[PDB]
This record gives C-alpha cells, structure tokens and sequence, in this order.
C-alpha cells in the first residue's frame, strides 16, 4: 500500500462530520479536543471545540506498477518446444512446435506431429502467485478478501484498476497534544512480508 | 532541460509541517519528513520534505534551496544538506519536494541541511533495510558481481510515471501579524493576502482584508491569526490543515519513479565441489548469508533451503537423473550423479 | 529567573579532570565526564561535565560557556556543543556543571563542544538504554500513543529536590609557573594565589607566597608547582585531588531532578480478535517487542507472559468465568467465554 | 624529524583510483580506499588512500593535504578529514598514502575529507570488529583495567619494519587533452610529458611528443588520450593500470607497523565467591561477555568454557587437590577445597 493521507480538516470551533468517501479503504474519523500547534503556536482560538477530521485511504504504490506480486488461476494449457532436427542429410531444422497430437509444423521440409504427452504434471498448481521472476505456487486467498498483514492486503485487479480491495486494518488515531499530524495505524503490507518471510 | 517541470516549480511552495523529533522535540520544520520509502534495494531511499528545494522561487538551478522561513520562502544555495540514518547517507538527487539519497539501513531516518546560522534539521522514525536482489543477504552493494533485475529509483526528473495530488494549502497561523494598535490587537497582511480574522469577543467575523484593527478584543491570545495565501499549492501532507473551500487543481508528478534498474549486485564465493558416491559433499564458505537451495529433479522434488552465513560442509543425496545447485545468485549448477560404487 | 542559583554560579568554578579517551587517549579535559545516568526512560541522560557552563564568570546568560583553559576560566558562547552516543544526541538544557540531553541508546557516551580553534571533546564508557515505560519494548519514543507515568528529568533549574556536596578544590599542577631565574627555578603566582612549594633539594618548604625563587634546586622537574586557589569551590569528582585542609562548605543543589513526567509514550497496534469455542485465537502483529500477558480469573490464575516482536497467531484457553488480555500498555481487555459448543 | 622518509614523499604522488560507492556510485576518487585492516585490537584501523597526504608536493608539514585534482596534485591543508564507519572514527596519524584512525566496529569503511567546494568522499566494504585482547568480549576500550599484550599500530613514521613495492604508474586517461584543431582532434601535453597517441584511423602510432595534431581522425571519442608521466612512482594498487614498460624501482616503507603495544585493556567485575562442600557457587555479574574457564588440576583435567554476558549463578565441583578460576583477563584464582562435610 501507500497510506497517501489526504490532508486533514481542522475546524476551529465546532464539529465537522465526516462522510465515507468511495476511496479504497477510506478510513476517516472525526476528532475533537485539539489545539493544533501550527507555526504560531496553536491557531484555533477555541480549546475543545477545536475539531480535527483525519481521513486516509489506501492507494497503490508507485512500485505497484513495477514491483508487484501477481496472482493467477492456472489451468493446463498447451506445451511447446523449439525442436532441432539435424535430419538425415537435411542436417537442419530448428522449429517451434506444439504437443497436441495433430499439429504439424512444416518448418524445414519434414512434417512432424508431437504428443499429447502422457505426463500431465503441470508443476504450476491451480493457484499461483508470481513476482518478477520468482514464481510461487501459493494459495493466494482471493481478490476482495485478503486479511490485513497477510498476503494480498492490497488487491487490485490490474495496475490501471483504480478500484481495489484494501483490508489493511487502517485505523486512524487522534493526533497528540494539540499538534497537526495524522496517526495512521496500519499493518505494513503483506507484500512487505512475502518478500522476507515468504516461501521458496 | 531542468525547465520541463514548472508544473511543480512555479506552482508549488516549500511546505512547512510538524517534524516529530526536531532536534529537541516536535518543532515545525519546513523539511518535515513524510513518506519515507526504504522499499527499493539499491541502498536508496526516496524522501519527501515538506520543503521544495530545486529551482529558486522563480527559474534557475535545481541545486539551490528554497524552504520556508516565516510565511516566506528562502530560495538560496543547498550548501550543506544532510540526510542520514544510522550512518550519514549519500544524496542522489532532488526534484521538487522530493529527494533521493543512498542510505544504509537504519531504524530511523534523520534529515537536515545547514542554513548557516543554525543546524535546523528534521528527523523521523522509519524501518529501513537494504536487501539486494539475490539469494545473498548482504548489508551493502559491492563493487562487482552479477547484474540482475533490482528495484530502484531514478536519478532524473523528466518523469511522469505517476503523479500525486497537490492542491492548495489551508490557512496557517502567524501571530507576528497580531500586533497591538496601542490598546487594541492589530492584524496586518503579507502582501494583501487573505487574513481570516475574529476574536473570542464579538468583532469582525470573517476577515478578507488589508491590515485591520480589532475594536472589541485586546489580547493577542484570543484571535484568529490566519493566512489564506493560496497563490501556490502544496503537497497534501497529513501534517497539513485542509483548505476548507475546495479541492483546487494542482495534479503534480513524482520524479523518482521506481524503475527496473539492474543493480550492480551480489555474488557469493564459488563452492568447493567434492565428489562422493551419489553424494555432493560441499565445503562451503560465503561472504554473507546466502540462501542455498536445490531441486532433486525426480518427480519427487525433495528441495532444500537454508540461508548460509557460517561456513559449512553440507551434503546432498543426489539421485541418478540429476540435481541442481544454486550458490546464491550465482547461476544454477547441475550434476550427473550416476553410480560410483563400481 | 535565571538568577536564583548563585549558590553554584558565583561560588563554583569549571572543574578540570582526566577524561579517559579524550580523542586520542587520557587527556585532562575541563568537560571530563563523570556520573552518566542513563537511568530514566525518555531518551534523556543527565550528565556532569567537570566544566561549569551556564552564566559567565559573573552574571549573565545561561546559554554561555565557561570551561577552564589554563588555570583560568573561559566564559564565552556555547556555540557548538555536541553530546553524542551511537548517534548524535539532542541537548535538553544545561545548568551548572550539569547538562541534560536527549540521547539514543549507546554503549558509550561521547561529549564535546568546539571552542573554535580545536575540537576539544571528551568521551566515556557507559551502558545506555531507553526502555519506555510500558509493555512495549521500543527503541525510541513515538509521536503518539498513550501517556503513562515515566521517569524523566526536568527542563528547568529552579530545583532543590537534592543537593550534592561541593566543597573546595585541592591544589592543581601548573608547571608554567616554574620558570627559571637565569640559573634557579622560578615560581610565580596567578593573582597572589597560594602556591605550595619546595623541591627535592632543601629550600623553602611550605610555599604561601608571592613569586618566589628557589635557592637550592635548579631543575623544573623536581619541584612543587601547586595552586591552592580555593576562592571557588568545585564538584567533588573522583578525579579531584582532595583539598587536604578541611571539608569546606559549598552544599549545592542539583537542577535535573528525576521527576514523574508522563512521557508521551508507547502503544502497540490493536489485536485481531478471533472467536473459537472457549478459545481466543489472536492473529497478532506488533510494531516492536510487546510483553503480552493474561490472568485466567479463576482462583487458578494460570497466567502467561511472552514478549512478542514477531507477528504470531496465539491461543488462550479461556474459561467460563473470564480472562483478561493486555496488548502492551494498551489497556487491559476482558472476555466472557461461556459455551459455544451448542 | 618529519624529514626522514623522502623515500615516499619526494618520489611518490597522490594516486587516483576507482572508489566503489563514491557517494553516488563508482567514481574515481584520489582517496580510493584499498587495504582496509581491521585486524588489530585497539579500536584502530590502518588504511591506504590512493591519495598521498603528508608533506606538500615539496617539503613541509605532515599535516597538509595533497590529493590529485586533474592530472595535478593539490598540496593544501587537511582541514576537514573524515574517516568513518558505523560511527565517525578518530584519526590517529597519517604518513604517505596511509592513515591510522581509531574506529568502532562497522560493516563498512567510509572515508572522506572536504576540499571546501565539495564533500568528495570515498567509501568501501570491509568487515570490521574490535575484540580487545582478553577473555572479555567488549565492544570498546575502557579507561581502566589491566594492561596486557595487544596488537596495535604505531603513532609514528620513523618506521622501516616492512616495505611495500611502489613502482611507477601506468598511463592514465585525460581527454581534456584531446581538443580540436578547428577540424582535427588536437592533443596537447602537461609539461612536455609523454603522451601515447593514435586513433582508430591511421595516423601517428606511438606518441612520444609535445602537442600534436591528428591528420586522420576527427572524433575525440576514437583516440588515445594517455599520460605516461612517470616522474613520480605510485602505490601498486589493484586499481592501477600497469606501467607496461618495466618494474621500475621505488621500494617504499610502511609507517604503521603492527606493534606489541600493551593496550589499556579490559577487566571484568570481581566475582562473588560463595562456599559449599567441595563446590563453588559463584553468583556472577559481568559488564560484557566474559569467557570464564577452569582447570580441575587432577590428571583428569575436566575444564569448562563459557562466555558469560548474562549474570549467572554457576557451580564448580572442586576436587580435593584444587581448581583454578579465570574471571576474564582478571588473573587466575586458585582454591583449596578439602572437606567441609565434617
């Protein structure tokens, strides 16, 4: 994730009710009882009616585009090969072929039909996570569900997808002792772990 | 072409926020550190100060230095920047509010320049590490070794891969304004800026004015010293008070995108291969903790994983068809162990 | 009111003692560090230099700087103080011989100002830590969390809660005195101070004088260059030679009393409560090592304790009557687990 | 007598090599660090910069500073040297290419001065530790304790105990030479130095000349900008290109020999001896990890070893004839345990 906090509201004398904006995991909680020191000491002249509305939503990191795990539901598909035959006196063909037992590949001069192979062990499991080059046959929980801290706390369909699922357990707390800031209490990602408490 | 991101430069100002342990304690530093990102691999962190260094107020020289002093900027030279952590970091580049710097690991992050009269630093908590990409768990990038696809931030500015919202500032306090008109509390204005004013007593209730007086109240400590000065937008820090009026425009890029650089990267010393009957003894002796692992290529995989930092003679029951062997990010080996028992 | 502790100021001088690893090795620094106290919680250490910074020699400005150079003081500006440890500390306040400074943990303590021509520092061993008060074992105070009763030293000086004995100095060496009277070794005096003198040979045997000569001996290296200069008392450092005459007066306060401040303090992230049949599964995920513990409220207590820093799903066989649960210094929870097995 | 090692001074130059993580990345710093030696005990490391600080180019003042800027030296003041590691080190002394500095432990080593316009540092990986000699495993030398035979480097220069080969430099690149003669690429010379020249095209093929032109090629990027400038030898760094001609002379000493200094050294707090029947209970409480060990003086030795850092009440079945006891480098004790069971 990146808790890209929108800048909180500070009403000086009285309440500012928050609304549940549609941002992913839009955590927002009104707070009173502040006295926000901002560059001149405090600035709101009340002392309890000083209101502070903190809001924070979850958003894809900039690394999400590039450094990102990637789940998959994996079926069986169809296997391939760049079969060389330095045939007979032909002495050469290096052709890409299939396995399904009626496909020819007339590259060179020979027509060749391969498979289907009997050894249907797809080393990929049904559910797979993928990361850069290291591929993990992991039972990823699902889109839309991943427990915060666990893998897939952020779950975006793709990189472009503005919608997502962010169970991060993002819980705002009130800022301390009349100062402007935004306590965001949050699990570091299940993408942070899964990079150093992962599987092989 | 340092003149291609006047999106930020002209239109954004050096924001000032509340640093958490600003030398003594919580000050309000212009270089207040938000969004520490020790998430790459190359010894690098991308940081945002609330201060917008780069060009000056107007038009010149990335390598100058504009923070906020007063309500005002101070667009001057960068002379003695210091990012640091457990050790002093190395700057990489600055653009906008944002700096990239090569740091070691550190429990915290600790930033600061030197204006010249004062140290005037800012410091923050953030868990930092630098694993290099590879099965070697170094603490630091070497001079040599294989290159392989790390995650890392750029040197450059000509960058659009993302953009963060940067709309207006809210007001700010400035009780330097609220002087006294020899019996009454006297507000003034920066340059005709919009000062939002009233006191606990009943007097002028909005304040959109030049320098006003205050008929009713007298004490400076019961009045609204405010600066609606939204001629330049800001970063939308959590340590910003909202500009209550509107979501003004000011969508503004990020320079330091995470990119797929191939870091100059790790390599673990070669193994000592030793033969036995369908068995690899391997006296082994790394530089750093190295994740070794294998794959007995039977349909029985029987793999193994163990980080090795302490030199260790290990063993591997190799089968008839083969095994493979991965001494860190050194490439994977392979081995025929047919018979040797005659 | 910086003018309420002329007990120390007028009457105490900046003492000079033997620093143990004074940059190179054992020098005699005026800022020789004794009584390091990393015994509070708030990132703070109270230190005593043998140097008495604060007001000047006479009457003004706590923020000036009087150490001993020569037999003499040098009551000038504090410009570039540096306390430090594993990292550079943060000064909190100075009063008298004594400084309070916010430090991180460190195996040692390492102090030093900059006179301007020279670094002139002093360093020492002392085991330092900062546990915050709470069942969270942080390494550093956060910005937020609950407040609770820590132990900590004050900012202030108007302080009498304790006082340490501060009687006279003993003599000190000063062989700058023992010049040569063109064949004889020649002692002088600071200002009419009391110079205690004789040589290995037989000549003047006490020395309570103005500038004397030496009839008998010749070599500077066999004579008593002493300064009984007890116009200003000192701290009773272990690195002081006794003033053999008497226990003179000079009972003198300590500024930095340990007080019952409520530190801005720790807080561990909330737990994930999960139900089972008379059993709390708790997937748990802290920031720092957190001492969790419980009390099965039967007359069978059956408590549990474990510091948790690694995130861990735990379990608790809750009974019929109840259990309580203490996620760090977060307040204690309580739970009805009657049946759930239908 | 700073004038006894003109072996190096007159005849060696400040070499420049390729620093590995020179702030940003691999630069070519004159202070390029080779041969880090964290092999002594006294908190000290002997380092070689490729830069030869010490006297100037000609004859004066060890405490000045000559590195290479350009093809040229810059023999000026040392003002703001910084060796550092995990923490900032303390300089001990420099002589020639070589500096001794008191450092703490550190995963790396990180060196750098300040010319004045620029930081201009150099950094390197090297595993550093400082065990003091003794059965106490401190992290740092104390002020007190017993003295015992450590290994350590000298302060001094009047040193011949070893000498390293220091023959010539090879050539170096300098494309500042290869200017343009308004259509042709134009080489020049430093002072009549020997410039080794040709381009990918066919033109002058050796180059032992004053300022030549280039008839054939035009592009600066396809020519041999070389400086055979072997008027002053160098250190034989691995980051040197060979001077292909010959093994010239220039055998040159090392200042900082490892010597058998008795470090001011460790000492562990005394034990609490407690009697039992042929048994030593010992409540024990060290400062640091202390290797305790014993020798039951029977021909049955039955010794024991255990590093103790955590305070521990231990036990020792003492026999009739005796046992001995070694609380760290505190001297060995001995004990009669005859009967006590009456």
């Amino acid at each position: 994730y990146k808790t890209k906090v929108p800048s909180p509201v500070v009403k000086c004398c009285g309440a500012t009710q928050c609304t549940s904006k549609p941002h992913p995991d839009y955590q927002c909680q009104v707070f009173t009882g502040v006295y926000p020191f901002m560059w001149g000491g405090a600035y709101c002249f009340c002392d309890t009616e000083n209101t502070q509305m903190s809001e924070a939503y979850v958003e894809r990191s900039e690394e999400c585009s590039i450094d990102h795990a990637k789940a998959y539901k994996v079926h069986t598909g169809t296997v391939q090969a760049m079969v060389n035959i330095t045939y007979g006196s032909v002495s050469w063909r290096s052709a890409d072929v299939y396995v399904n037992g009626e496909t020819p590949a007339k590259i060179g001069d020979a027509k060749l039909i391969i498979g289907p192979l009997s050894s249907a062990w797809s080393p990929f499991d049904n559910k797979v996570v993928v990361y850069g080059h290291e591929v993990y046959n992991y039972d990823f929980p699902e889109y839309g569900t991943g427990k915060a801290g666990s893998f897939g706390d952020l779950q975006s369909r793709t990189s472009t997808s503005n919608d997502l699922y962010a169970n991060t357990n993002l819980k705002l707390q009130r800022p301390q002792a009349g100062i402007v800031h935004t306590p965001f209490t949050q699990a570091p990602s299940g993408f942070e772990r899964w990079k150093r408490d992962k599987g092989a | 072409d340092l003149d291609t991101h006047f999106t930020q430069y002209k239109l954004a100002r050096p924001y000032i926020a509340d640093c958490p342990n600003c030398g003594h304690s919580r000050c309000d530093s212009p270089i207040a550190i938000e969004e520490v990102r020790g998430d790459a691999h190359a010894g690098v962190i991308r940081i945002q100060t609330s201060a917008m260094f780069g060009l000056k107020t107007d038009g010149v020289d990335l390598a100058y230095m504009s923070f906020m002093n007063g309500k005002t900027q101070k667009s001057i030279k960068i002379d003695n920047l210091h990012v640091r952590t457990s050790a002093p970091c190395s700057l990489v580049s600055h653009h906008g509010y944002y700096i990239l710097a090569q740091c070691p690991p550190g429990d915290t992050v600790t930033v600061g320049f030197h204006d010249g009269p004062n140290r005037h630093t800012c410091t923050v908590a953030h868990k930092v590490e630098f694993r290099p990409v590879g099965r070697e768990k170094y603490r630091h990038p070497p001079e040599h070794g294989v290159e392989l696809p790390c995650n890392r931030y750029t040197h450059k500015r000509a960058d659009q891969g993302h953009y963060v919202e940067m709309h207006q500032p809210g007001l700010v306090a400035d009780h330097s304004l609220l002087s006294i008109h020899s019996a009454k509390v006297k507000i003034t204005v920066p340059s005709g800026a919009q000062v939002k004013y009233y006191c606990k007593c009943p007097d002028v209730r909005e304040g959109i004015t030049s320098s006003d007086h205050t008929t009713t109240c007298t004490d400076v400590k019961q009045c609204r010293a405010y600066l609606i000065d939204n001629k330049k937008w800001v970063y939308n820090s959590g340590r910003l008070p909202r500009g209550e009026g509107d979501t003004f425009k000011g969508k503004l890029h990020v320079p330091f995108v995470p990119v797929k650089a191939k870091c100059i990267a790790t390599l673990a010393p070669e193994p000592l291969v030793e033969h036995k009957h369908r068995t690899l003894i391997l006296h082994l002796h790394p530089d750093h903790p190295t994740l070794l692992t294998t794959r007995s290529l039977g349909s029985d995989a029987n793999p193994t994983r163990q980080w090795i930092e302490r030199p260790t003679t290990v063993n591997f029951t190799v089968t008839g068809e083969g095994l493979e062997y991965t001494w860190g990010n050194h490439p994977p080996k392979r081995v025929w162990a047919q018979e040797s028992g005659e």
